[PDB]
């Protein structure tokens, strides 16, 4: 039922502008807050910014500072995301995504993702091992540490090749709607690991861990996994 | 011996519908007649008498109906679906409203949950609307529950202030 739908890929000159949408549909627009990430290529999930349907307040990572602006239309349930002069930098995938909360903590539905490309103290969080390479059936864990104490509140994502991210825990143990006993949340406070217990055929993904106990809201460097079988 | 509804209809200053009074009056003739001809209302719907009363800005007076929805009924003043009392409403713009606007009457604007009938809440707490908690700290996200009515004496009869009593049993 639920469903985000972006607009197309847009190619634009340097120093330009463009606004992108995010449709909604199959639940009440103003019940949940929208967000947006950004993400290049072969890079990691960088949380750009939030607003709140039910009111237009929204709040901006200062890394992004005046890059963007977030507006909704409430009668159209759309999100509009407008980048404003746009460098080289610019050029990224970025996802819309809904905050579950009060059910499902975190992001729990994404995007399919608008492909911009140009032509002409905050929390921390690690993730030490990129690559990492296990066989079907064997157990595998994904480790990351926080700068500061962020409690329970930590999501694990899954992104797939050339895939948006799904959700796969929330609160750093409880897994969302429809995802297999395989996948074990555990941590507190400082360090969270993912056990993924009988890893399958599908599970080949970058798995990712991020924090949202403060705004603005940041992601690990990606964990790729990596299987064989013969 | 009929009841003494002025104590309640006439009072001084009325409460906020969050912090809504409730006076009760006991052993007292309650007629309806009486209190209809008293002064023109503009809402007088009916369906040990606890008169408890209110004031909520004219739209919103539709809330104060058996199984309504909004605001109002949801986070501030729920009725039951069973209610057998009366609900009477007047409007008081120029009582309840100062040129430049009076901002002593306040509603509840989010809650976690709905209320049940005849509850009543007045916590002061930071209602967090993302996955992020709020530590008391209010942001984005971190509203804090109440706000305030504007009440101008310029603003339209949907945005006005109305005196509100509800005659309960
Ligand atoms: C309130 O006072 C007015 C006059 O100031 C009077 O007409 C009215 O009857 C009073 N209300 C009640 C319920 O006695």
């Amino acid at each position: 039922e639920v469903q985000l739908q972006q607009s197309g890929p847009e190619l634009v000159k340097p120093g330009a502008s463009v606004k992108i949408s995010c449709k909604t549909s199959g639940y009440t627009f103003t019940e949940y807050t929208m967000y947006w990430v950004k993400q290049s290529h072969g890079k990691s999930l960088e949380w750009f910014g939030g607003i709140n349907p039910n009111n237009g307040d929204t709040s901006y990572n200062q890394k992004f500072k005046g890059k963007a602006t977030l507006t909704v239309d409430k009668s159209s349930t759309t999100a509009y995301m407008d980048l404003r002069s746009l460098t080289s930098e610019d050029s990224a995938v970025y996802y819309c995504a809904r905050d579950g909360y009060p059910y499902y903590f975190a992001m729990d539905y994404w995007g399919q993702g608008t492909s911009v490309t140009v032509s002409s103290s905050d929390i921390v969080m690690t993730q030490s091992q990129k690559f990492m390479s296990t066989s079907v059936g064997d157990r595998v864990s994904v480790t990351c540490k926080a700068s500061q104490n962020v409690d329970t509140n930590v999501a694990w994502y899954q992104q797939k090749p050339g895939q948006s991210p799904k959700g796969l825990i929330y609160s750093a143990s409880h897994r969302y709607s429809g995802v297999p006993d395989r996948f074990t949340g555990s941590g507190s406070g400082t360090d969270f690991t993912l056990t993924i217990s009988n890893v399958q055929s599908e599970d080949l993904a970058d798995y990712f861990c991020q924090q949202y106990n403060t705004y603005p809201w940041t992601f690990g460097g990606g964990t790729k996994l990596e299987i064989k079988a013969a | 011996n009929l009841c003494p509804f002025g104590e309640v209809f006439n009072a001084t200053t009325f409460a906020s519908v969050y912090a809504w009074n409730r006076k009760r009056i006991s052993n007292c003739v309650a007629d309806y007649s009486v209190l209809y001809n008293s002064t023109s209302f503009s809402t007088f719907k009916c369906y040990n008498v606890y008169a408890d009363s209110f004031v909520v800005r004219g739209d919103e007076v539709r809330q104060i109906a058996p199984g309504q929805t909004g605001r109002i009924a949801d986070y501030n003043y729920k009725l039951p679906d069973d209610f057998t009392g009366c609900v009477i409403a007047w409007n008081s713009n120029n009582l309840d409203s100062k040129v430049g606007g009076n901002y002593n009457y306040l509603y509840r604007l989010f809650r976690k949950s709905n209320l049940k009938p005849f509850e009543r809440d007045i916590s002061t707490e930071i209602y967090q609307a993302g996955s992020t908690p709020c530590n008391g700290v209010e942001g984005f996200n971190c509203y804090f529950p109440l706000q305030s009515y504007g009440f101008h004496p310029t603003n339209g009869v949907g945005y006005q202030p109305y005196r509100v009593v509800v005659l309960s049993f």
